[PDB]
């Protein structure tokens, strides 16, 4: 009989692949549909167990597939017929029939795109129906929902974005009061014993996205369900699954967002959301946050004069009481850092907090991408508020104690030295670092507390440990072709950390400096003779392109400077004699190029030793490239 | 200052409106303690507090929690909180040494006779207390060893007393009975275990009978649930309707998934011992993952670590039986939604891991059953690629498991499915090339504006969806592309470059599965003799529609002389060359049939992208 069912199927199929022939006509009797369905139906139920000759496998397979073809190409004909589609959804969502892309490619260009306001009113209404019913099972409603009721919404609300502040001739008052009526009117006698059935929390998740989208998009006709639909979204607050609670939340955040709300039940939800601890669902937590937070000054004011709102308060009571979790500290932190202007009044209760928690976040051994991008966007909201603080100063106001600004510069410090990323420089062969240095220029500034940079030291731990180190002066001093001493990161570290003492020699004293010689020489005689091109552009090179729009001077240049118009100058002559005698042209021309520019004087005992360079290496080697490659 | 002082002096007098003010004094003081952890002042404040606290705890315990009961409940609980909040560091200068012996002598007295909600605090501070006090306090582990050992007794009987046996106004139990101190234990004792090392190896071997007691623990309704399914023929999967007290049954769950991630944990070195209780291990893994609550997903992903734990071992042997049984998805994620929306590809890798793992040793059916399941994943609508890669690379990897199958019509009907399956994986990504288009397009010009995203409706963003987009046009989003920040072209072309390069192996599987003398061969040219030979008229359609849909997808890579490199690159080169070689591997009439019906189409194709 299976032989003869798919020969039959393949045969009806064959008859239906040419349609310019009006002889379609086959497919608008029902019982030969009807005929079609059972059979379909046994040979699938046949398929599902393995109880067919291992001859008849692949026929079979492909056999269903043309049966699902030939019922949609019936179900095309009279598109307006929603009996035949409930029927084949019904069957389809019940495991009788293994589904195609024809069915939602036909549900597309034939209900969503129909041109009609008409036959959209009566398939929401009838769709709605099925929903209240109590026969529809769950993956019926589901479908529906999920492919019908909402699409025909969407399309709605993109055909009429006019200027003329068009309303929605679909979006009848009938529609609105039978939504309003069969889902938040519904007061369920028990939902908690609604969940005994399986696969509702799907159902409730669509009708969540149905209200949400309502809401966003025509709030102007809820007016009078506003208490409806708050007691209904209230209500379902209380779901056990987290997905639903984090989706009530969102909904209950749109119509905060677009509607007027008793302040006690914002203050509530805004207490439930900042004290969420699971990792799940955290994106909705964050939009539900983010759609509450800018009407807060409108949803509750506070009195004049006073600068400890509520809505301010809370997480400061929550960051206290739940100091322990690091997770609830980080969510707090991902929040505050997000609204720099709400608690620009409030600073003065969270500057102290986040200076200390800022390693907490972010430790030193081996950090995440994350972790790194909060504790960076931390110190950049401090910054953030500093810098509206003096601007609105010059256009006893709170300031943070010399212990905090010392010990967040050490951090910043530690965190440069030891990031990832490298400064880009032109001797580089072929965005944190760049924001952190810029940070660390602004921060010093005169205005700013560039006021503290008279007593900082050079940060003799992490300089030495850095640079003097023996591990890192072999690496500096060893041969740049060696992959061996060519650890990648070890010398990320010594770019960064002479970006870093560059910047800082930038703004110090001449004095400072000047008394303060032999720890910079101790600091720099290993680098200033590596052969490595990128660390003596480190040291001499000063470029606009690079340094982010920012006038800093090479630190070489910067202490020449800082000798009086000595021991420095024949030091650094001596470090070129012993470079150039060498060879190590990459350091001495450097020195000599730096020397030079401050007093030309210095070259006349080493012009023999560059003219002897340049006709015995350099000229020689670029000459004698370009003939070769004329050659080629 | 003097509000700490007053407050003080008032309690050393003390001994509903008073014990009000005292318990806000108090409590405002244990939030304050961050301005006074730190300093010498330490030992006054402790010496000063000590009596107090402890003449107060010493009275009975207190089971009604309103009114005066529930401030003076409140005082405690936020009085016990200074320990844990205190930093009881091991630092040099720590004060809090000489005067440990009588505070954990009554803090362990406490656990003994105190509440829940009580004892748990307790225990918690006794662990810290632990981690810290242990320079001279190490000489009465035994007391809390003991304590634990009786806990984990008395689980069985308090079990009995709560199901076979058996707010405001509720009364309290007694902390022995219940199930959420109950599950804190094994964190506790692991910190203990690792604390202190002198006194680990006879609690191994008293736990051991006690952890197999645990785990073999189960509850008469829904182990004769379980035996009506079974009997039935079917499956029972969720919770009994006949239990009476539903968060019961949850915190017996957890409890029973904290005690198995322990033995996991025990199991890395100490698995001499628990080689007895191994045989039964997986009947109760699967019976703890069918008895999961849909609503509890957090318990579900710590069984799945400590799944993935005990397999990690090389004690995957022990599987094969219920590979089947673990093959179902009601068994493997339930009906709860969070479940199915978030971990499916934490669950189904792990699944895939110990399938490789072991199969050298599948039998047919549950061959026959993976290539079903997986199948069935990698058509699936995920929001990503890493979920379809992984069941394609499964796939790949077993085509040569299934090629050594006894019955080479099983093995040539297996290949050709999982060839049909790749065929409408590439139908299915031609299908959504428009929309992977635009979907970048609108992405790279988000991310080159850079402005705060707002989840409100703005006219300079118009709503322009299609037939991929509007069935996902709800403003919900339950994960936000931003942080992954994907771009559909690549995945796509790393998914398509993937299955590409498996499509060799798995010909070449298939060239070794010719019935014997089914077809004849007599004379063939030396270059046709090794090639796929006996494909009926079904599965010329499988070959012709690969072609076809394969051909395709190189759109998503967009005058031929191409001297220099031009056009085309050097990857889509060398994925075009591997493309073609798939079809010199079968037999000369196939290709000439296939062929002569697929030039025009073609011929159409070379229009659109000319580098085909």
């Amino acid at each position: 009989k299976f032989i003869a069912i798919i020969n039959t199927i393949n045969m009806l199929d064959a008859l239906c692949q040419f349609p310019t022939a009006n002889s379609q006509s086959w497919l608008d009797n029902k019982e030969h549909i009807e005929w079609l369905k059972t059979v379909g139906k046994e040979l699938e139920l046949q398929q599902k167990k393995n109880s067919l000759t291992p001859n008849l496998r692949l026929p079979a397979h492909q056999a269903s597939e043309q049966l699902m073809n030939i019922l949609t190409k019936a179900l095309d004909r009279n598109p307006n017929d929603l009996d035949a589609l409930f029927s084949l959804v019904e069957g389809i969502t019940s495991d009788d029939f293994r589904e195609t892309p024809a069915l939602l490619s036909h549900i597309y260009n034939k209900i969503i795109r129909s041109d009609s306001i008409d036959f959209w009113r009566i398939t929401i209404l009838r769709c709605l129906d099925i929903y209240s019913g109590k026969t529809a099972s769950q993956r019926m409603k589901w479908y529906l929902l999920h492919n019908i009721v909402n699409p025909i919404i969407a399309m709605d609300v993109m055909r009429t974005w006019d200027d003329p502040n068009k309303a929605s001739r679909l979006l009848d008052r009938t529609v609105i009061d039978s939504i309003n009526t069969k889902i938040w009117k519904v007061n369920l006698p028990d939902p908690q014993e609604d969940l005994l059935q399986p696969r509702v929390d799907h159902t409730r998740m669509e009708v969540l996205q149905l209200s949400a989208m309502l809401v966003k998009y025509r709030h102007a006709l809820l007016q009078d369900a506003r208490k409806d639909f708050i007691k209904f979204a209230w209500t379902y607050i209380r779901l056990d699954d987290v997905i639903n609670k984090h989706a009530a939340y969102v909904v209950i955040g749109y119509f905060i967002a677009h509607y007027e709300t008793p302040a006690k039940i914002v203050s509530q939800i805004y207490f439930s959301l900042l004290k969420t601890n699971q990792n799940e669902g955290r994106a909705l937590v964050t939009q539900a946050l983010e759609l509450m937070a800018p009407v807060m000054p409108k949803r509750c004011p506070f009195p004049p004069g006073d600068r400890n709102p509520v809505w301010a308060l809370a997480p400061r009571r929550i960051l206290a009481e739940e100091s322990q979790n690091v997770q609830q500290m980080t969510a707090i932190f991902h929040y505050l850092v997000r609204h720099p202007d709400l608690f620009y009044d409030t600073r003065d209760k969270f500057a102290m907090l986040i200076i200390q928690c800022l390693r907490k976040v972010a430790s030193p051994p081996n950090p995440s991408n994350d972790n790194r991008k909060l504790a960076l966007n931390m110190m950049w909201l401090i910054w953030q508020w500093e810098q509206r603080r003096v601007e609105s100063k010059l256009s006893a106001e709170f300031q943070i104690p010399s212990v905090g600004r010392h010990k967040m510069i050490r951090y910043l410090v530690e965190f440069i030295a030891q990031l990832n990323e490298r400064y880009p420089l032109p001797s580089a062969r072929p965005e944190l670092c760049k924001k952190a240095t810029a940070l660390l220029y602004n921060l010093l500034q005169p205005q700013y507390w560039g006021d503290l940079v008279e007593e900082m030291d050079l940060f003799p731990n992490v300089t030495d440990l850095v640079l003097a180190g023996e591990k890192s002066a072999t690496l500096l001093s060893a041969d740049p072709s060696d992959p061996e001493k060519c650890d990648d990161k070890l010398i990320t570290s010594i770019i960064n950390t002479l970006q870093v003492v560059r910047i800082v020699l930038h703004f110090k004293s001449d004095r400072w400096i000047l008394d303060n010689m032999p720890q910079i020489q101790k600091i720099l005689e290993k680098c200033l003779k590596s052969a490595n091109p990128e660390i003596q552009d480190c040291l001499h090179m000063a470029d606009r392109k690079y340094d982010g729009d920012r006038d800093v001077k090479p630190t070489i240049k910067r202490i020449l400077d800082a000798v009086p118009e000595s021991e420095l100058i024949a030091w650094l002559s001596g470090i070129a004699t012993e470079s150039m005698a060498a060879g190590n042209y990459v350091s001495g021309i450097n020195i000599l190029w730096s020397l030079g520019h401050r007093k030309p004087s210095i070259i006349d005992q080493h012009i023999p030793a560059i003219m002897r360079s340049l006709q015995s290496k350099l000229a020689r080697d670029h000459v004698s490239h370009y003939a070769a490659l004329g050659h080629q | 200052m003097a509000t700490s002082l007053i407050e003080d002096v008032v309690k050393k007098l003390s001994v509903y409106t008073e014990l009000k003010v005292k318990a806000e004094a108090a409590c405002a003081l244990r939030d304050s303690l961050d301005h006074y952890t730190a300093g010498p002042a330490y030992p006054a404040f402790l010496k000063k507090v000590m009596p107090v606290f402890i003449h107060i705890l010493r009275q009975q315990p207190v089971f009604q929690t309103t009114g005066e009961q529930g401030h003076m409940q409140k005082l405690r609980n936020c009085i016990l909180e200074i320990l844990h909040r205190l930093p009881t560091s091991q630092t040099p200068p720590e004060h809090f040494e000489p005067y440990a012996h009588e505070i954990v002598d009554l803090l362990l007295e406490l656990v003994r006779t105190d509440n829940e909600d009580n004892v748990i605090l307790c225990v918690k501070i006794l662990s810290d207390i632990m981690r810290h006090q242990h320079k001279i306090m190490s000489g009465k582990v035994q007391t809390f060893l003991n304590l634990i050992q009786e806990l984990f007794e008395q689980l069985d009987k308090v079990v009995r007393d709560q199901l076979d046996n058996t707010q405001a106004n509720r009364l309290l139990p007694r902390g022995m009975y219940s199930f959420k101190v109950l599950a804190e234990c094994p964190i506790i004792v692991v910190s203990i275990f690792q604390v202190h090392r002198s006194a680990v190896t006879p609690n191994v071997k008293a736990f051991v009978p006690l952890i197999k007691s645990a785990l073999l623990c189960q509850a008469k309704a829904q182990d004769q649930a379980h035996r009506e399914a079974a009997a039935r023929g079917t499956i029972h999967i969720g919770v009994s309707p006949n239990i009476k007290n539903r968060a019961a049954f949850g915190d017996f769950i957890t409890a029973q998934v904290k005690t198995m991630s322990f033995l996991a944990y025990l199991l890395r070195q100490y698995s001499s011992q628990l080689s007895d209780f191994l045989p039964h291990l997986p009947d109760i893994i699967v019976r703890l993952l069918r008895d999961c609550p849909r609503d509890k997903s957090s318990a579900r992903k710590e069984l799945f670590v400590a799944i993935r734990h005990i397999i990690n071992f090389n004690f995957r042997k022990i599987f094969l039986p219920k590979i089947d049984e673990l093959l179902d998805e009601r068994t493997l994620v339930g009906d709860g939604l969070t479940v199915h929306e978030t971990m499916r590809p934490l669950a189904y890798s792990m699944l895939a891991d110990l399938i490789h793992h072991v199969r050298d040793q599948l039998s047919p059916e549950q061959i026959r059953k993976t290539v079903e399941v997986y199948t069935r994943n990698l058509q699936d609508n995920f929001p990503g690629t890493s979920f379809q890669t992984m069941s394609a690379k499964l796939l790949l990897n077993m085509a040569e498991c299934i090629a050594r199958l006894p019955n080479k019509v099983d093995a040539r009907h297996y290949l050709i499915m999982i060839l049909n399956a790749i065929a409408d994986k590439f139908a299915a990504m031609n299908r959504q090339y428009p929309n992977a288009v635009k979907l970048s397009k609108q992405y790279a010009q988000q991310a080159a504006k850079n402005v705060p995203e707002t989840y409100l409706a703005d006219k300079e963003n118009p709503p322009d969806w299609d037939e991929i987009d509007i069935f996902n046009a709800t403003p919900i989003k339950i994960s936000n592309p931003r942080d992954r920040a994907a771009d559909p072209v690549v995945d796509n072309k790393f998914l398509f470059r993937n299955l590409m390069t498996g499509l060799k192996n798995t010909f070449y599987q298939l060239k070794s599965c010719n019935i014997p003398g089914a077809v004849d061969l007599t004379g063939a040219p030396a270059h046709w003799t090794d090639v796929a030979y006996g494909f009926t008229a079904e599965e010329v359609k499988v070959i012709a529609k690969l072609f076809r849909e394969g051909a395709y997808v190189f759109r998503y890579y967009e005058y031929m002389a191409n001297f220099y490199m031009v056009s085309s690159s050097k990857e889509e080169k060398e994925l075009l060359e591997t493309f073609a070689t798939v079809f010199h591997c079968i037999d000369p009439a196939t290709f000439h049939e296939v062929f002569q019906q697929e030039i025009p189409r073609l011929y159409e194709m070379i229009h659109e992208h000319t580098a085909l």
